[PDB]
């Protein structure tokens, strides 16, 4: 993956989010 | 000239009908016996282009392993797209076996035998094979396990090294054994051990290959994952049917300037699925010693990108890269 929530989660670490297959990865 | 083409390859294995282990059960219905008469024919004076990043063999393998897992490892509860399914979730016996992919009539598998081969572009030592080598369908992140080693030196491959969004697939030339155990008799606490010196030497040699690609003036750094789902922040894998999440900080904190590394791990019941976007819950771990001793044969890395320093972190997540790490030397063509 859910890209929006992945993005919603990573930014809170200071980071952008992107999918790694079906997983959320922070950049 | 035979053109690349898509067909349904068939699979072959040494699966046994009397073995209740789930890869065996799946292959007993889905596959034929391992080729009793393998034949590799060198194609004289043939140069052939390959592209490991656009290879339908990878997609077919991916769908097959999804089917294997879906039939074999049933979660008690599954959540996909706001919809909940619950079902019986028995514990199973789980230990991957090698699977070969084979070309049916009218098609051929071409194999690149070039020593330095980066997975794209021309290959000058090409053969045909009836089937691929046997590939264990290991689902994991960060570290590639029980795969095939590079014959000579370490090789690193990427669809585009200059694009920091593209995964770097590292193929080792020497295995590093990693032993992971949930001991007999906290039922979710586990750990992995591996040789400190072997791992340090491995990182040193990977760094040399990275400098060769990005500039010998560059300083190479490994750092841990920047974050995300626990499946990609940790080295995650399935051992004996249980889902292990191992803290890999010690593996991926390194720069140029104790006998064993012990990684702390947890067995989790609630997992993000690799097959599709969603979550699944499995039952608590079985009793007894749960142990896997594996060869680390490769790695999946990302590079930060964005002066003079290059930072690499463990990656993975898209299991198609796991399959690509073994299928990179093969392509299917139509005989005409
Ligand atoms: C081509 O590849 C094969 C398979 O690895 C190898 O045996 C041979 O020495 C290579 N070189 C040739 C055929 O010139
Ligand atoms: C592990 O690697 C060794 C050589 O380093 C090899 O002999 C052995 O077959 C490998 N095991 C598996 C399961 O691939
Ligand atoms: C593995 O490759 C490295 C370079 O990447 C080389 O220094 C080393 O000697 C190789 N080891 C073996 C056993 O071939
Ligand atoms: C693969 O190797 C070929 C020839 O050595 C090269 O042209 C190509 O750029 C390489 N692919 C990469 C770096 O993705
Ligand atoms: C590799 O990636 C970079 C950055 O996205 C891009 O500028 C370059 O054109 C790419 N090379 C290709 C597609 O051959
Ligand atoms: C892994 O286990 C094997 C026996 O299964 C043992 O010989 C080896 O020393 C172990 N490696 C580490 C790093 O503990
Ligand atoms: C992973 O290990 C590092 C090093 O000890 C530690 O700082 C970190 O908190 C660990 N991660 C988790 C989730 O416990
Ligand atoms: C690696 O191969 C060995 C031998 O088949 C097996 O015991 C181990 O569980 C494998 N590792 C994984 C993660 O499948
Ligand atoms: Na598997
Ligand atoms: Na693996
Ligand atoms: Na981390
Ligand atoms: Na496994
Ligand atoms: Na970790
Ligand atoms: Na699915």
């Amino acid at each position: 993956x859910n890209l929006h929530f992945c993005q919603l989660r990573c930014k809170s670490l200071g980071l952008l989010g992107r999918c790694a297959x079906t997983y959320c990865a922070c950049v | 000239v035979w053109k690349e083409a898509t067909t349904t390859l068939f699979c072959a294995s040494d699966a046994k009908a009397y073995d209740t282990e789930v890869h065996n059960v799946w292959a007993t219905h889905a596959c034929v016996p391992t080729d009793p008469n393998p034949q590799e024919v060198k194609l004289e004076n043939v140069t052939e282009n390959f592209n490991m990043w656009k290879n339908n063999m990878v997609e077919q393998m991916h769908e097959d392993i999804i089917s294997l897992w879906d039939q074999s490892l049933k979660p008690c509860v599954k959540l996909t797209g706001g919809s909940v399914i619950t079902q019986a979730c028995p514990k199973v016996s789980f230990e991957p076996i090698p699977i070969h992919y084979c070309a049916p009539a009218g098609f051929a598998i071409l194999k690149c035998n070039d020593k330095k081969f980066n997975g794209t572009g021309p290959c000058t030592n090409v053969s045909t094979v009836q089937c691929t080598h046997g590939i264990r369908p290991v689902v994991s992140t960060q570290l590639l396990l029980n795969g095939s080693l590079a014959e000579e030196e370490i090789v690193i491959r990427s669809e585009n090294f200059t694009n920091n969004a593209k995964t770097i697939i590292v193929q080792l030339n020497e295995s590093v054994v990693i032993n992971c155990t949930r001991p007999n008799n906290d039922i979710r606490q586990a750990h992995c051990n591996l040789s400190k010196t072997q791992w340090e030497n491995t990182l040193e040699q990977i760094a040399i290959k990275l400098k060769e690609q990005f500039g010998n003036n560059k300083t190479i750094i490994f750092n841990p994952s920047s974050g995300g789902d626990p499946e990609i922040v940790t080295h995650s894998f399935n051992c004996g049917g249980e889902f292990f999440y191992c803290n890999s900080t010690q593996l991926f904190t390194w720069n140029d300037t104790g006998r064993n590394i012990t990684l702390p791990c947890r067995i989790k019941q609630i997992i993000n699925m690799w097959q599709e976007v969603g979550k699944a819950m499995y039952a608590p771990p079985i009793r007894g010693q749960i142990r896997c001793s594996s060869n680390i044969t490769g790695l999946l890395l990302t590079r930060d990108g964005g002066n003079g320093t290059e930072i690499f972190r463990p990656g993975g997540g898209d299991m198609r890269d796991n399959w690509r790490s073994e299928l990179y030397k093969y392509k299917v063509v139509k005989i005409e």
